[PDB]
């Protein structure tokens, strides 16, 4: 058995826009505030949450059948599922080795430490690290970790939706590719689509888990101050 | 509103 | 005939604020968004502004008077006002050789072109340019300066300002003191304090001038997301 | 509503 031209198809398109939203460089990030180890590293991440919410909103509307939903409901679902995405596509820097991200040399190595000079707890750090290093295990190509970004952002489960029976429907499609794929082209990966499904549930964990210690930190004006438009924006509650 | 989101998706 | 101990005591105060707002190597400047020669400058001018208008609050709290205003009233002055007061301090890194504000090396030396890289045109630019020729040559002492600031910042004259009477008696407190020191340690300063209060009218215009730029500025999100919240809270006119 | 100046007066 194999795949149709229309699974083909989507894999081609969400593999491009992914190439086209993610450097594997990072040269952009010279232009966030610098890094500093009161939350020293606020401004910094800030600016990277910032620029990557941007990113996976290009990703997005080259994710087919999302530019067709209402602008209502492409809002709603990406103010839901950004800090998942962002977790996601994060990934691709994370290194088992150092347990870190490393986005470039010494400034943009990002350690479990940093995050904490940015408002958050060790103990809620810790989920995040062991999410990041069973998905990096996973060992995915590039068009599961597409697709697993793709399935991730057009969940019907989400605060806000409208019809989410269209967005079930284009969900399932994206599914259905995923495991198409997993099985005509990914050998040892019998089990491998059961697992990916299962890190969509630990997302919805650490994206709990962020809007409490977000929350917190917006209410906090010193703090918020030093976040951007676009952050107060995607992850504000004013939708 | 979502001012910067409306605009970002065009 | 010499100043009292009271005067003295504002000035004092008014100095030593001064000093403890604004540094003369501008090290803090590292830490704002890379300047980069759509509006390349708007993320570092952006940084540039808000740092000062913070700094240009540190320095209103302790203006003597000012804190026992309103909250409301303070705000009003701040908001109103916020802009000269920046236009004003950056006199003290303008440099009437290159006829620019010199922070630092190369990165941070602020030409008229920049200002441009940042939503802002040059027929608008160039009054900004004059008005700080002007104030450089007038060759003001750090008390001077300092008090025009001050006069500045509590100017009746200011939409949204309530108790304009007692805003009206600080400032009139203010410049007796200018007018008094201007006489008793400013040789040569016979018509000084006339071209002072001069330059405050300027700065309205300047003001207005502004305004209207950043008006349409804060109309583009793709712009305003560029700002940083305070910016915008400050310009803002949800008051 | 002017939540960061009233902070940042204190
Ligand atoms: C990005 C990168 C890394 C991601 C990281 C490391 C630093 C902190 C982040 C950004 C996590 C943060 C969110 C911090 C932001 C804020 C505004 C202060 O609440 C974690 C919060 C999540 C838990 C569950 C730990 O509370 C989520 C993903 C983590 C680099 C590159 O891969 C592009 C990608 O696009
Ligand atoms: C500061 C410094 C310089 C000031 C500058 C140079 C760059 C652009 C500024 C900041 C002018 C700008 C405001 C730009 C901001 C924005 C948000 C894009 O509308 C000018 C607008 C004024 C006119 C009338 C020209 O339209 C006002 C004063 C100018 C450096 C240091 O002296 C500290 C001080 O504390």
């Amino acid at each position: 058995h194999m795949l149709s031209d229309e699974q083909m198809q989507i894999i081609n398109s969400l593999v491009e826009a992914h190439h086209k939203t993610y450097d594997d460089s990072y040269s952009d990030f010279v232009r966030f505030r610098p890094p500093v180890r009161r939350l020293s590293m606020l401004p910094h991440l800030a600016d990277l949450v910032s620029y990557s919410i941007q990113k996976v909103i290009g990703f997005a509307k080259m994710i087919p059948g999302f530019r067709d939903l209402t602008a209502e409901d492409q809002i709603a679902l990406l103010k839901s599922s950004a800090i998942e995405i962002i977790m996601l596509r994060s990934n691709q820097s994370f290194s088992l080795e150092d347990m870190s991200w490393s986005c470039g040399g010494p400034d943009f190595k990002y350690c479990i430490n940093d995050v904490t000079k940015a408002g958050h707890t060790l103990e809620l750090l810790e989920p995040l690290v062991k999410f990041q290093v069973g998905l990096k295990k996973l060992k995915l190509h590039e068009e599961e970790h597409v697709l697993l970004m793709a399935i991730c952002l057009l969940s019907p489960d989400r605060p806000g939706v409208q019809d989410h029976v269209r967005i079930e429907a284009l969900q399932d499609r994206l599914c259905d590719v995923l495991q198409a794929y997993i099985r005509i082209q990914h050998p040892g990966g019998r089990l491998l689509y059961a697992k990916m499904i299962q890190k969509l549930a630990d997302l919805r964990s650490l994206n709990e888990e962020h809007s409490k210690q977000y929350r917190s930190l917006s209410f906090q004006p010193e703090h918020s101050m030093q976040l951007t438009p676009l952050v107060l924006e995607v992850f504000g509650s004013e939708v | 509103k979502h001012k910067i989101l409306h605009r970002l998706l065009q």
